[PDB]
């Protein structure tokens, strides 16, 4: 029923249990929770950081109306992220609806291609937000007023036709009095672009007036710290992750949104791999719950294999064998990871704060590329941790209090339970500084230590990052080829291991098709090309090679390495 | 070309590392279909014919739910046939409509109002001649941008990621699967007139 | 500027400063002297009232390519001696990083078409065959060059 | 740009033109010249071109848009040199710069 000539079929006939159990079952409930606290926590960061932008737009609109108690126009520069842009404008539709005005009407440009399907949709969303001429309009906002003003929002100008917009800039001018109007233009090339769109006839009867919008950067150097530097979430991810989602991130597309479903791809795959990641105090009672299988399966982590090899003989057997005092060292084991990861945390912000006001900054300028170098390897271990002591050790006094005051704010803030005395020896104070540096570097070389170093750390973190690779950015000109050029990696037939380049003539048709075809010219002649597959696979029977060819090359126009052409009767090109 | 129709009776090779194969790809599903029902759509590329893997898939997991298959590499699919599909048999809907986007904006009214429908895609070479319009993926990305809507699609073209743009990346929330089956193109290239 | 509109909106717009020294404490030097320079930045304005990282080289290249006849392309590329194919050969030979065909450059070399600047020229339907153009104008090109430490006028062959 | 255009037409006799050559020898004009008071800038001088062309006195040849902007554009006079003469002469303040460029 799936084959016929008609192109349309169509047919008529828990979420947990695809997931599949109790365990998996409290996973999952784990998943939503954890999804839902992240994503609220995205969208309370969201909406913060744009109040000191929404407050001189409120202004700005405020001091354009009072005149009408020249059209007024705000320019409002949001860059590249074309994906932030639907958010950021949610937030702001529900600022001004909220202070100033309940009429607000945010248009495309893809559903604008005309003026008057442009009229018709301007009226018809001005008829719920509570022939079509701007006569029309007058008279609704003539009976919805029997003063707010009225506000447009237009997305993406750049789409836009530009008559349209001089016929409705010219119109809308000598209704003013009629009506009051106001433009909020979002660019997202630089602000020259408007000259290029307007004449000045029409761009004269504007008063456009500029603001500018948070850059992507500071944005996610914000949701790095708020969402992975902190405490509050189990959660942790290993290097090769990081790295390759800053790649993307900033070779790309500046996109926060990309990030975050990395990390919720990240989480899915951690809580579907292990079985043993169902686990603060719910981790505590859940040891308690835990079965003999699961035991085995604590008895068979490297990390512990190895921190019971560490331990004695006598201590090895009654961990291999008890089950009740394995639970109990493993929850010790728990509380000091949640103290190592604490302590790492800590001493991690309070060393930015003191690089932060290093010169040529020897080791980056943002939390994020302090710690990747960090858990990459040890930085003491490296010259570059000399260079950085040493520049350290040319500091200026005054610039040196006001890095202690720096920190000693970050100490007051949230140094809460170890080391008073550090802000105690802070308000304390060459050689003095010399002892300042002395001890910071004692206290990198006692808590900068990579997480891998410790036991049972599998469990809060997540190392298959070539399928995430393969998952989110593929390749499909890689693998084509690579299936295209040596089958023997999906196929481990040892009559395809001849050599790299030579003709492997066991090889299926498609194959040997497409490697006569990378040796020959730039226009492949059929007659010719199919002597040669002949001659290849020879090494009634001329009827079934002749529909072997054929297939294949079919096969391979359908691909599209193959473009037919008519200046040579049967050529194609690359 | 009439030859064509007795061409068939060549036989294949190496069928047992195929069967292997393809026996490898039956394991994915449940994983699929959790990924769909978060709200993810996914891609299958690779070498060979992945339409009886699709097959496999809809009459294994997808014979208790709503689902459209659609061939596009038939040469006379069009999304205003997919619409009025869609319109006749989903909400069972005869009246005639003005504007292909009107139909969409009629659709995704009614979808959001009617919050327990849940709807299948099986789109089957998603880079056919008739479907690479720009307002045909518009079209089909702003009817999956809705979380009752789920989506398989299959590559077979090798230009198809010029297709998809930044906002359009955005809406359709892809992710990808390599899956070589090594299946001839029988089907496909049958329908297609050289 | 004759436009008597356009000259009284000037007259309005800078009429303030006009006023502001007297008011600081008919010195028809003291006012010139004040206020001569303001006039300046003022006339420099009659009539008018960060890319990611691969974006900037797609553009560079799609500007050789743009303004550089194909004959010289190998004089100017090949270590011995527009179509996509033709960007792309010259995108990887001015990398010098191995730079793999991942997705994400093909959606940004849709994102710039988007953002007006590359004109698609062929048939929309036409996607393996596609021509472009491009809208930048040089100074752009010389400034955002300078950004990523390239000389791209040793390479422009109508200069040389 | 009149008289540029004069220039044009007469070096290259009965043949169409664009903005970059325009500019490109009014920028000569104005540098053969030691220290004249013409220092602008780009953009006006583009609007000029522009309201120039609003007034139709020039006109394009086989319309189109996008592909080509408003540089690189074939743009043709639609005077005569007699006329321009003739008006130049009634022009109530044209510089004696100006005009004998003009005669040159």
């Amino acid at each position: 029923t799936s084959s016929m000539s008609k192109g349309c079929f169509v047919f008529k006939p828990p979420i947990e249990d695809y997931f599949n159990p109790e365990d998996s079952k409290l996973r999952f409930e784990t998943y939503q929770l954890i999804w839902q606290q992240m994503k609220s926590e995205n969208e309370r960061l969201q909406e913060e950081l744009n109040k000191n932008l929404f407050d001189n737009l409120i202004e700005f609109l405020q001091k354009s109306h009072s005149g009408f108690q020249e059209i007024p126009t705000a320019a409002l520069v949001l860059g590249v992220n074309v994906t932030d842009h639907d958010l950021t404008f949610g937030s702001l539709t529900e600022a001004l609806q909220n202070n100033v005005t309940p009429y607000v009407v945010s248009l495309q440009a893809k559903d604008c291609p005309d003026m008057k399907h442009f009229l018709q949709k301007l009226i018809s969303q001005l008829m719920d937000c509570c022939h079509y001429s701007m006569d029309s309009l007058s008279s609704w906002y003539m009976t919805v007023t029997q003063s707010p003003p009225v506000v447009v929002i237009l997305k993406d100008m750049e789409s836009f036709a530009t008559k349209v917009l001089q016929d409705f800039i010219i119109i809308s001018s000598q209704h003013l009095h009629e009506f009051p109007l106001i433009l909020i233009f979002g660019i997202a090339t630089s602000p020259i672009i408007i000259h290029r769109l307007l004449p000045h006839a029409v761009s004269s009867l504007l008063c456009i007036e500029l603001f500018q919008s948070l850059s992507c950067k500071e944005h996610l150097t914000t949701v790095l710290d708020k969402l992975l530097l902190t405490t509050q979430f189990p959660f942790k991810i290993n290097e090769k992750v990081l790295q390759v989602l800053t790649n993307i991130f900033l070779y790309h597309d500046f996109s926060v949104q990309n990030f975050i479903k990395g990390l919720q791809l990240s989480l899915l795959e951690h809580f579907y791999s292990q079985p043993l990641s169902v686990l603060l105090p719910e981790a505590k009672r859940r040891i308690n719950f835990l079965s003999n299988n699961q035991c085995e399966n604590i008895r068979r982590l490297p990390s512990f294999r190895r921190y019971v090899e560490k331990q004695a003989s006598e201590k090895q057997v009654a961990l291999l064998t008890n089950e009740r005092y394995l639970k109990e060292e493993t929850q010790l084991l728990l509380e000091n990871l949640h103290v190592y990861h604490m302590n790492y945390f800590l001493v991690l912000r309070c060393l930015h704060k003191f690089t932060s006001s290093l010169p040529k900054y020897p080791l980056g300028r943002q939390i994020r590329e302090l710690y990747c170098t960090c858990l990459e390897k040890n930085i003491w271990d490296s010259e570059e941790y000399a260079s950085v002591l040493q520049l350290l050790r040319m500091l200026a006094k005054d610039e040196l209090m006001t890095i202690l005051e720096k920190c000693f704010k970050v100490f007051k803030s949230y140094c809460e339970n170890h080391l008073g005395s550090t802000a105690k020896r802070i308000e304390e104070f060459e050689v003095l500084r010399e002892n300042v540096v002395n001890f910071i570097d004692c206290l990198v070389r006692e808590y900068l230590l990579p997480p891998e170093t410790q036991p049972l750390h599998e469990v809060v973190y997540f190392s298959a990052a070539h399928a995430l690779r393969e998952h989110l950015n593929a390749a499909p000109r890689i693998a084509l080829h690579t299936a295209l050029n040596n089958p023997y990696y999906y196929l481990k037939n040892e009559a395809l291991k001849s050599e790299e380049g030579c003709i492997p003539n066991i090889a299926p048709d498609i194959c040997i098709a497409y490697k006569l075809h990378l040796e020959c010219s730039r226009l492949i002649n059929l007659v010719d090309w199919s002597e040669a597959f002949a001659t290849v696979v020879t090494a009634e029977m001329n009827e079934i090679i002749h529909a072997r060819f054929i297939r294949a090359v079919s096969e391979l126009e359908l691909l599209g390495f193959i473009k037919p052409t008519k200046q040579k009767t049967d050529h194609v090109a690359r | 070309q009439t030859l064509r129709n007795l061409l068939s009776k060549v036989s294949p090779s190496f069928s047992a590392e195929l069967k292997q194969l393809n026996q490898q790809y039956e394991k994915l599903f449940h994983k699929w279909m959790l990924q769909l029902h978060l709200g993810f759509n996914i891609v299958l590329y690779g070498l060979g014919s992945k339409r009886d893997l699709l097959e496999r898939f809809r009459t294994t997991m997808l014979q208790d739910s709503i689902h459209v298959v659609i061939n596009g590499f038939f040469p006379g699919i069009s999304v205003k046939s997919v619409l009025n599909s869609i319109t006749e048999e989903v909400l069972d809907h005869m009246g005639t409509f003005r504007s292909i986007l009107d139909q969409l904006d009629w659709i995704v009214n009614k979808f959001k109002e009617d919050s327990s429908l849940e709807l299948f895609l099986l789109i089957h070479n998603l880079d056919s001649q008739m479907l690479r319009g720009e307002k045909s993926q518009q079209i089909i990305g702003q009817l999956s941008s809705l979380h009752n809507i789920y989506l398989i699609a299959s590559i077979d073209h090798l230009n198809a990621p010029l297709m998809w743009d930044h906002a359009k990346q955005s809406l359709f929330n892809w992710l990808w699967y390599e899956t070589t089956t090594y299946s001839p193109y029988t089907e496909e290239t049958s329908y297609e007139n050289s | 500027c004759r436009d008597l509109k356009e000259l009284r909106h000037l007259a309005v717009l800078n009429f303030p400063k006009y006023c502001e020294p007297v008011v600081k404490g008919r010195d028809t030097r003291k006012l010139w002297r004040n206020i001569e320079p303001h006039l300046k930045k003022a006339m420099q304005t009659v009539y008018l009232r960060e890319l990611p990282y691969y974006s900037k080289f797609i553009l560079i290249a799609a500007y050789l390519a743009s303004y550089n006849p194909a004959r010289t392309d190998k004089r100017f590329f090949l270590k011995h001696h527009f179509p996509l194919d033709r960007l792309l050969a010259i995108l990887y030979s001015i990398v010098d990083s191995r730079v793999a065909p991942t997705a994400n450059i093909f959606s940004q070399i849709t994102s710039l078409v988007t953002l007006q600047l590359l004109t698609l020229v062929g048939h929309d339907d036409q996607l393996d065959g596609p021509k472009y153009k491009c809208t930048v104008s040089l100074d752009f090109i010389r400034a955002i060059a300078r950004t990523v430490n390239f000389d791209i006028i040793k390479y422009l062959y109508d200069f040389l | 740009l009149i008289i540029a255009m004069k220039h044009l037409n007469d070096i290259y006799e009965e043949e169409p033109f664009n903005f970059q050559m325009v500019y490109n020898e009014f920028q000569k004009f104005v540098q053969r010249k030691a220290h004249s008071v013409y220092n602008f800038e780009k953009p006006v001088v583009m609007k000029a071109f522009e309201h120039l062309q609003q007034l139709e006195l020039i006109k394009p040849m086989e319309r189109t848009s996008g592909n080509s902007q408003r540089e690189y554009q074939l743009m043709k006079l639609l005077l005569d040199n007699t006329q321009i003469m003739n008006a130049l002469q009634k022009y109530p303040n044209c510089p004696t710069d100006v005009r004998q460029w003009a005669t040159s």
